[PDB]
């Protein structure tokens, strides 16, 4: 086939390292030119990489990473042109003590934008575990975003089994008073409790000062407890959402799920399974839930690749027999799709010999509209038709690097035809659909220096935090 | 890291064996397999010896050819017999000449002392210190002398560099010596040895006695007491001393040691159902069967004891430390170990491990089996006459020697106008590698030839001959070469004697090689003086009058000899009528003995003439056997283990013939059998000769070994003579001259095949070499300079080839005169590869800044003992895949490593001491391509007087200049090729590595290989700079150097370590560690924190992520100071806690360890932490092992172990939110875990364990009884007996794992064994896992029933849950797939249904090729490999000779391809693959 002679290859300095990637790249459709799908890979003295490239950068002569390291040659503080210069450090002991990012492009870029986060921990004669973390707000003020409260040794929290542990994280959005737990070491409850209103968007969350004495004050009257039960084997015996939610499960001989219960709160627990088989894989075969329904499923059992499902209300069900759907698989010899159909027509695809998609044909339902941010309305009740979901096809295109390009499409049924182009940057992975913006230099001062974007789908309100 | 947590044993495990430890081979050629020892560690150290089979190894305790003794001080004796004085000379066991050690000033290390370990003496001493002729490593040792020597007795000392420390002969049984008078010292025995923790260890010696002995060895041998066997060994003191204890008065009592090794030749009851007793009783220990006496030393040397049972004891209550009152030690575990007994041999069937019960029922490990060859002439084929000979003799038509280094001799009928018609074998054309004739002659120009006492021998011991020249007034000879050299006339101060009678003509006693002449006989001993071919004046002595006289020259129907019928390898004197037999016992200088008789033959006497008689020992022991001539048949008396003789055995002569007085008998190896074959003329008719057939084997080689696991060793061995004769035969194809400078012959390990067990798969290996060599001086074996190895494995197969294994590799043989040739050897099909590594030498200084050394030529007597010390030295290698291809020629890869030596001083001014050192390697790896391999150097530049690598380098090469086109196939996109060449690659890379240690060595102290200071720095550069053979040392060690220190470097880093104690950070006596000291960063590394920080910033998150300023190590003359941590912060008392971990850290910054321990301090038993969690644990004390735990929520958790110390069985309990739950205490539920995994396929939810275990390797052996086999024969159970006592059966009733072949064999006997057998499968070594859903505090606990499978070689094979009932496939009572008749599985409901999973067609590499699909099935039995190669679904891993899968091939056809160069690696897939 025409897919062979495409091979990847490695290959290396004299120290053993890999100085480029290798492929061999060919569009099917244009085949005498298999692509130059290298790239540079670049390490230091110590044998780790200092730097890598995008082919399409390298004529333009510009690089793309940064990285700065210590004594055991550990990357610190780091950047790329679509990452932003960023840090996490670490104790000699590798705890962590602060992160940062968002750091801007002239070199003496503005850390008044680090969005910093900090830690804080135990000390002797206990072991320094981190009792704590901080945000920080670059160059200003920083607040207490947990506790992680540490348990003593009474015989209370060997009872609980919490001696030493973390009893109370105090949290973002609260806190889980862990409150039991087993000799399995599994938990079996915690007193997750919200903030004093937690559809208060502005109430800190943070945790300064003393003690909860004054938190009372921030966390909520929604005291939304769990609570558990646990088998020896460490699989749930029963758990409980303390608002009144709860489980139940049971297993075979060896170990697969035979049935769960469940709760709804306050209710009665019912079975959700009437029927069962597994494959000797202990993937599905057979099943037959609540719904009655007989379901089945078909496999390549070499390799589970599940050529079809099929199911049917049962003859002697409740509402008799009928066949509800009847799918049908094609794969290729590594395993990717190239069809499926079903019956109660048809879709196709195509990929690069990279296995990047190029073609996704098929059926899709008229009246939808070229696709925008919504979703349409439903069709109801559901079509017995056998067209109204009329055949279309569907195509992707993508960059020489790890972008896309456009999206190419045709409705012959309608005549509903059209393309989706993406405008991207000249230097960096920003970019979107090009009437957003047409131009693909501007296009790049639309992001943050964390590489966000700086607002939504057509510029609406957004703002990115700590842990981003 | 801190002192171990508390920590469970491991939960968990697999069904495996122990000793598969079969060794690889080497330049040396006596191969050798050893196993270790299956006795404790004590508390931490405990003996560490380990047995071993040898091909080269004599007879023992351990029995023929075994090997596990221990170590003692000894004098040489091939040099001859000791004249127990001071120009004796001695050995260490490391097998190197020791003499006396050298000052700073060159003066002896000697004095007078008067303390040890500052114990002063009870008496004024002397003492001296000794050095070895060679030093591996650097042990300091002394010998110990009375002021007095008579006072007393002299003793000895050791200190390795670690400090470990040992002493021999302080007391008789540590000595041994002549009985008679033990002032003639044989040797110091070890006795004890102290820790530097002050733990110890002793070692017991038992002597000789007459228990078990009879009238006849009474009358003979009343001299054996100076005899000894290691009868036990003893540990764990009591309590500490880090002292010897015997410095004492006298060793405390047997209480005082905790663990025993104690080891019995059968005294205790050998059967399996009685578990041995610490105290022996009074049964009294055997006398092997084939008992007899060694000489060698000048004395008698009775050898008497083998062992069958070897025992491991502990004092239970007393490790404990509970209790101490009759703590008589439990027999914790018995090896043992079982012989074939013969007249004249006895050696190992069999050994097993075996542990017993609390009710005294054994447990067993599988059994292991040998069988070295066995001498047998039940086996003796008959005659064939001799086309290639067959009138070449009959008196004067015959003559014959090796001369030309053959191990086998040319004839060579020669006279004084005499023809030289060197006649000499060859290979025959075709047949096996074993096929000879003898082909042409060759006269040579040659010596006068006559009038001369001109005669065949070597005199010199040179391994060339010395034609001799002895005529009227004129004396001499001339060497032969080899090669035929007539060297010059030699006149040499030559001093033969008158010679007045040749008869009684003495040769052999002086010593072995060296033989000299002395005319001799009654009441006087005249005296030899030959060294090497010269003599100092001979001389008069005689033994002692009451002696009996042997004499010479009466022919009154007897015969004399001076030969070995007791093969010491002493032709000792023996006299030989027709009715008694008398043999003088060696004493070397000026003596023999009063001679023995021997008993087993007599003839009648009025019949019988001297002569019709012959002497070449036959059985290969060295004990000379004996045949007589008879009217139509030969009788052949062979010799009862050297004391007396068997059954003569009769053999036709040819048919026709009868020998008679023209007739001439003669053995020898005719085909390279390695012991000689039957040889004679009958003169009478115009042909005359025949030759007798023998055996195909040198007997006694181990040939076999098993385990009951199913291994093999199908041992493979032949002629390094043949070798020569081959090595020969194929270089005069190749018409080149040869030359082998091992003209001296043995026979060798070559190859062997091991099989895989189950699958029928199998594997080749081979051993082959070149350039035999021997010593022309030393008469020593000096090695192969080319070693070659080759291998495959094999399979039932399908599609996929193996290809073998090459590889060729060098070693020094230390003889220039050939070892110069094996540079022609090696492969250049590469070219730019550079120069050989080339040997070279140095000696140390003193000089000023703790000296120097000189890098120089000795003189060539010191390259003489240079060479010999190199000799073994690995040199080259070179390797290979064997294919059709065009590059089967070229190897993966090529290696060749030099080696360089320091020369020393010695009181042997003769020679110096040396030492070596593999000072580099160069390996260039191709990946079997030609074109450009990758490369790198190594090599160490610095060391000191004891040779640490206080600098070192290392060198990676840029790639060679951009060829024209690929030589890797066109499928690669020729952008591939003319892509892969780089900046990156244009480039040198270059490690330095440099460090220096401390050395606490004054006084008494030896410590030494102390680690200390290290840094690191690199360099990189241009590949313009380089020269075109590379640097050497020798290169960029000089001022000129392109990497001089001037070059701004990297420096790459640095380490160091603080001990704790009472030295300044430097070592104390235990060099116990304060901290290590850990590196973060410096002005180079802060750019990360230069991108963000102020300096107050900077230095605060320094500060705060834990680092300091401390100095930087090698300073440089700039160098700033580096930021630092410093970890491992560890406390200890002294030897009265013997330093045991008190209390442990990583680092400040974080939480310390607390430990706990028992009285003794054998383990920790609780620990409590930074946050005080406290922590429970308790110790079953026979293992030492925590069978308790609990955490510090109370939390038990808990195991249990079988006797052989393996876990069998789990569970915990506690609290639960502070409820109570888990399962019961044990003693709350005292269970039983089923016996039998028959019984547990019928367990019941809610035992009160997590988990238990069951297992059954033996199964592999199908299991009989007594009354099972009489269900067939009837006798009810004397078969059964015989059996059994043939090694049929085990005494546990397994068919035995050889018995199966050896009693079919012996005894013929059939289907009638089939009966037993057959429908029972060889069951691999299987286990049944159980655990527990829930808490016993649930009954319904689900039942998680695994069974898994395993062997000795890749272990786990397979393992399988039972699941719930449905449709699978089943196993048939044959083990195939149950099939429908077209085949299919009959895949139909079952209610036992399994999941089955892990089956793969394993491989001997260990992997496997085809791995194999899972299924259902309904079975617990193991299915057939041959169903499942037929019918079941596995990809392809097509490994590489490196192990590597180059290719895969799916189960359907596609395949993921790879290919692999030095410089880059292809690979595609299944989509891409189809190129098809």
């Amino acid at each position: 086939q025409l897919f062979s002679k495409t091979p990847s290859v490695t290959v290396f300095d004299n120290r053993g390292l890999s100085v480029r990637d290798i492929a061999y790249r060919r569009h099917p459709d244009t085949p005498k030119v298999t692509e130059e799908c290298i790239t540079y890979h670049q390490f230091d003295f110590r044998g780790f990489l200092a730097q890598s490239l995008d082919p399409r950068l390298n004529h333009k002569e510009v690089t793309n990473f940064s990285y700065l390291t210590d004594l055991n040659g550990n990357i610190i503080y780091t950047q790329s042109v679509d990452a932003g210069n960023t840090l996490v450090l670490n104790d000699t002991e590798g705890r962590s003590v602060i992160a940062m990012t968002n750091i801007s492009r002239n070199g003496k870029d503005d850390l008044s934008l680090a969005v910093t986060r900090t830690f804080q921990y135990e000390n002797a004669p206990l072991p320094g575990r981190p009792l704590s973390v901080t945000e920080q707000v670059n160059g200003e003020n920083a607040r207490i975003t947990e506790h992680f409260v540490y348990a003593g040794n009474t015989p209370q929290e060997k009872n609980l089994n919490l001696a030493g542990q973390c009893v109370s994280y105090y949290d973002a959005a609260g806190l889980i008073q862990t409150d039991s737990v087993s000799l399995t070491g599994k938990p079996l409850s915690v007193s997750r409790k919200l903030l004093k209103n937690l559809d208060d968007t502005n109430i800190l969350a943070d945790w300064q000062g003393n003690d909860t004495s004054a938190w009372n004050s921030l966390l909520a009257t929604e005291i939304y407890t769990t609570v558990t039960r646990t088998d020896a084997a460490g699989a749930v015996l029963t758990t409980i959402d303390a608002v009144g939610n709860q489980q139940r499960v049971a297993f075979d001989i060896a170990g697969q799920l035979s049935a769960s219960w469940l709760t709804l709160k306050g209710g009665q627990e019912q079975v959700i399974i009437k029927v069962l088989t597994y494959s000797a894989a202990g993937q599905k075969l057979r099943e037959e839930g609540g719904n009655g329904v007989v379901t089945t499923y078909t496999y390549e059992a070499e390799t589970q690749r599940l050529i079809g499902i099929k199911t049917e209300r049962p003859n002697g069900h409740a509402a008799g027999a009928k066949v509800l759907q009847d799918l049908r698989y094609e794969y290729d010899p590594v395993g990717n799709v190239l069809s499926i159909t079903n019956d109660a027509p048809e879709n196709a695809y195509r990929y690069d010999s990279l296995y990047q998609l190029v073609s996704a044909s098929g059926r899709e339902v008229a009246g939808a509209g070229q696709q925008g941010s919504d979703l349409p309305s439903p069709l109801v009740p559901l079509p017995s038709d056998s067209s109204v979901y009329t055949n279309y096809t569907r195509t992707y295109t993508y960059d020489s690097a790890g972008n896309l390009m456009r999206i190419r499409h045709s409705a012959p049924a309608t005549n509903n035809n059209y393309t989706l182009n993406i405008t991207v940057s000249e230097r960096s992975n920003r970019g979107v659909m090009s009437s957003l913006t047409e131009n693909p230099a501007d296009v790049d001062a639309l992001f943050t220096a964390s590489g966000s974007q700086k607002c939504l789908q057509q510029g609406q309100s957004l703002i990115w935090t700590p842990r981003g | 890291m801190a002192i171990t947590t508390l920590s469970l044993p491991k939960g968990g495990g697999a069904i495996n064996g122990m000793g598969e430890s079969v060794g690889q081979a080497g330049p040396d050629g006596m191969v050798t397999f050893s196993i270790p020892l299956p006795f404790s560690a004590g508390r931490g150290v405990a003996p560490a010896l380990s047995l071993s089979y040898s091909s080269g190894a004599g007879n023992g305790p351990f029995g023929m050819g075994w090997q596990c003794s221990a170590m003692s001080i000894s004098r040489r004796t091939q040099k001859g017999v000791p004249q127990y004085n001071e120009d004796d000379e001695f050995l260490s066991p490391s097998g190197e000449v020791m003499a006396i050690a050298l000052n700073d000033s060159g003066f002896e290390d000697v004095r007078t002392a008067n303390r040890l370990q500052g114990i002063p003496l009870p008496f004024s001493y002397k003492v001296t210190r000794y050095q070895p002729r060679l030093i591996q490593d650097f042990i300091k040792i002394e010998y110990w002398q009375p002021v007095k020597q008579t006072d007393g007795t002299p003793f000895w000392i050791i200190y390795s560099p670690d400090g470990q420390t040992h002493i021999l002969g302080k007391n008789s049984h540590s000595r041994v010596a002549n009985a008679e008078n033990p002032s003639q010292i044989a040797s110091w025995l070890l006795e004890e040895t102290v820790t530097p923790t002050g733990e110890h260890i002793y070692y017991q010696y038992s002597g000789e006695n007459q228990v078990n002995c009879t009238d006849a060895e009474i009358a003979l041998h009343p001299q054996d007491s100076a005899q000894r066997y290691l009868a036990r060994i003893d540990y764990g003191n009591i309590s500490p001393q880090a002292s010897l204890f015997v410095l004492d008065e006298e060793l405390p009592n047997l209480t005082q040691w905790l663990f025993h090794l104690v080891f019995d030749y059968g005294e205790r009851d050998i059967s399996i159902n009685k578990i041995p007793t610490f105290e022996g009783g009074t049964t009294g220990w055997l006398a092997r069967p084939d008992m007899f006496s060694r000489y060698d030393f000048g004395i008698e040397i009775r050898n008497r004891r083998l062992c069958h049972q070897v025992l491991g004891f502990h004092r239970l209550e007393a490790l404990n430390d509970r209790d101490v009152t009759d703590e008589i030690p439990v027999l914790v575990n018995r090896l043992t170990l079982d012989y074939d007994l013969n007249n004249s041999v006895s050696t190992l069937v069999a050994v097993r491990q075996v542990a017993y019960e609390t009710d005294g029922s054994p447990i067993t490990q599988p059994p292991l089996e040998f069988d070295y060859q066995r001498f047998d002439t039940g086996s003796i084929p008959g005659w064939q006459e001799m086309p290639q000979l067959e009138a070449f003799n009959g008196y004067q038509p015959y003559q014959m020697i090796d001369l030309y280094g053959e191990g086998t001799p040319g004839i060579l009928y020669q006279e004084t106008p005499g023809a030289w018609w060197y006649k000499s074998p060859q290979r025959q054309i075709g047949g096996d590698s074993n096929a000879v004739t003898y082909g042409a002659m060759k006269a040579l120009p040659k010596i006068p030839r006559l009038q001369e006492g001109a005669t065949l021998m070597d005199i010199n011991g040179d391994g060339r001959l010395d034609w001799v020249i002895t005529s009227a007034g004129v004396r001499g000879f001339h060497s032969i070469h080899s090669t035929g050299e007539w060297t010059h006339f030699t006149p040499l101060n030559t001093l033969p004697t008158e010679y007045f009678h040749p008869k009684a003509q003495l040769a052999d006693l002086v010593g072995a090689g060296l033989s000299d002449l002395v005319l001799i006989g009654p009441k006087s001993v005249r005296l030899y003086a030959n060294q090497q071919g010269n003599w100092a004046p001979a001389q008069d002595v005689t033994q002692a009058e009451n002696v009996s006289l042997p004499v010479i020259g009466i022919d009154s129907r007897q015969l004399v000899a001076f030969a070995d019928m007791l093969g010491s390898g002493q032709q000792h004197l023996v006299e030989i009528t027709a009715d008694s037999v008398k043999c003088w016992p060696n004493m070397g200088h000026g003596r023999f003995g009063q001679p023995l008789t021997l008993e087993g033959f007599s003839q009648p006497q009025t019949s019988f003439n001297p002569d019709r008689v012959f002497l070449a020992d036959i059985d290969g022991s060295g004990t000379n056997d004996i045949i007589y001539a008879h009217s139509e048949c030969l009788e052949i008396y062979l010799n009862e283990s050297g004391n007396r003789f068997s059954k003569p055995i009769s053999l036709l002569l040819p048919d026709g013939v009868n020998f008679d007085n023209t007739c001439q008998l003669q053995a020898a190896d005719i085909q390279g059998l390695g012991i000689a074959s039957l040889v004679m003329t009958v003169p009478h008719m115009s042909p005359t000769h025949w030759r007798c057939d023998l055996a195909l084997n040198k007997p006694w080689l181990l040939n076999v070994m098993n385990n009951n696991r199913g291994a093999e060793t199908c041992l493979f061995y032949r002629s390094s003579a043949q070798f020569w004769l081959d090595e020969k035969q194929l270089v005069e194809a190749a018409g080149q001259q040869p030359e082998c400078h091992l003209p001296f012959p043995m026979h060798l390990h070559w190859r062997s095949e091991i099989f895989d067990e189950i699958t029928g798969n199998r594997l080749t290996q081979e051993q082959e070499y070149a350039h035999g060599s021997w010593d022309g001086q030393e008469r020593e074996f000096r090695g192969f300079g080319r070693l070659i190895q080759r291998d495959t494995d094999g399979f039932a197969q399908v599609d996929i080839p193996t290809h073998p294994s090459r590889t060729v590799s060098w070693f020094a043989t230390g003889i220039p005169e050939i070892d110069t040739t094996l540079s022609a050897e090696f492969w250049r099909g590469d070219d730019q590869a550079f120069s050989p590594f080339s040997p070279r030498f140095t000696r140390w200084e003193n000089d000023s800044e703790a000296g120097s050394d000189v890098a120089f030529i000795p003189s060539e007597h010191d390259a003489f003992w240079l060479n010999r010390a190199m000799k073994g030295q690995l040199l080259r290698s070179e390797l290979y895949g064997d294919d059709g291809t065009p590059e089967a020629e070229i190897p993966y890869s090529v290696t060749e490593m030099r080696h360089q030596v320091r020369a020393l001083p010695t009181t042997d001014a003769t020679v110096p001491s040396a030492w070596c050192s593999t000072i580099e390697t160069r390996s260039y790896q191709y990946q079997r391509v030609a074109a450009d391999p990758q490369c790198s150097q190594q090599v160490v530049i610095k060391a000191d007087r004891y040779g640490s690598p206080l600098l070192s380098v290392a060198i990676n090469y840029p790639r060679r200049k951009k060829p024209e086109k690929s030589p890797y196939p066109d499928d690669l996109p020729e952008t591939l090729f003319d892509s892969s060449y780089d900046t990156q690659q244009q480039q040198l890379h270059l490690t330095k590595q440099q460090q220096n240690y401390f050395h606490l060595t004054n006084d008494d102290n030896w410590l030494l290989g102390l680690p200390k200071e290290q840094r690191n720095d690199g360099y990189q550069y241009d590949q313009e700079r380089a020269p075109a053979n590379g640097f050497t040392l020798e290169t960029l060690i000089a001022s000129n150097s392109l990497i001089g220190s001037n070059q701004p470097f990297t420096y790459l880093g640095q380490s160091r370590v603080a001990y704790q104690g009472g030295v300044d950070e430097q070592p104390s006596l235990q060099a116990l560690v304060a901290y290590g000291e850990t590196a973060i960063l410096d002005e180079k590394t802060l750019q990360a924190f230069v991108g963000v920080l102020d300096s107050k910033t900077r230095d605060e998150l320094l500060f705060s992520a834990g680092y300091q300023l401390a100095p930087r190590l090698f300073r440089v003359e700039s160098e700033p100071d580096v930021w630092v941590a410093r970890q491992g912060y560890s406390e200890f008392g002294d030897y009265s806690q013997f330093w045991r971990p008190l209390s442990q850290r990583s680092t400040l910054l974080t939480g310390k360890t607390t430990l706990k321990w028992d009285k003794h301090y054998c383990v920790v038993i609780e620990t409590q932490d930074a946050a005080q969690l406290v922590t429970q644990a308790r110790y079953d004390y026979r293992f030492l092992t925590p069978y308790s735990l609990t955490d510090a929520n109370d939390n038990q958790h808990y195991v249990v172990l079988n006797p052989f110390g393996e876990v069998i069985a789990s569970r915990f309990w506690g609290t639960e939110a502070g409820k109570d739950a888990g399962y019961s205490t044990p003693q709350a539920k005292p269970f039983v875990v089923p016996a039998t995994i028959e019984a547990a396929l019928a367990l019941s939810p809610g035992i009160p364990v997590a988990h238990c275990a069951i297992f059954e390797p033996e199964s592999w052996m199908q299991k009989l009884t007594q009354h099972d086999v009489s269900e067939r024969m009837a006798d009810n159970g004397t078969l059964w007996n015989a059996l059994l006592q043939a090694r049929f059966v085990t005494e546990d009733g397994y068919v035995c794992a050889l018995g199966r072949r050896r009693w079919m064999a012996r005894h013929g006997l059939s289907v009638l064994m089939l009966t037993l057998l057959a429908e029972i499968p060889r069951t691999p070594p299987h286990s049944l896992t159980i655990t527990t859903d829930r808490y016993d505090s649930d009954d319904q606990q689900q039942l998680r029933q695994r069974i898994l499978f395993s062997d000795g070689f890749g272990r786990l094979l397979q393992s399988a849950q039972r699941v719930e009932a449905g449709e699978s496939w089943q196993r048939s009572e044959d083990s195939s797939l149950v099939v429908n008749v077209s085949g299919t599985p009959a895949l139909v409901v079952t209610d036992n249904r399994w999941a089955v999973s892990g089956r793969t067609e394993y491989d001997g590499k260990g992997q496997g090729i085809r791995v194999y699909q899972p299924y259902f099935l309904d079975d617990w039995r193991y299915l057939s490999d041959d169903s499942a190669r037929t019918d079941l679904f596995a990809d392809t891993h097509i490994y590489d000779p490196l192990g590597r899968e180059y290719q895969v091939i799916t189960a359907k056809g596609y395949r993921r391809e790879r290919q692999y160069t030095p410089w880059f690696v292809v690979n595609q897939d299944e989509n891409d693959t189809a190129a098809n």
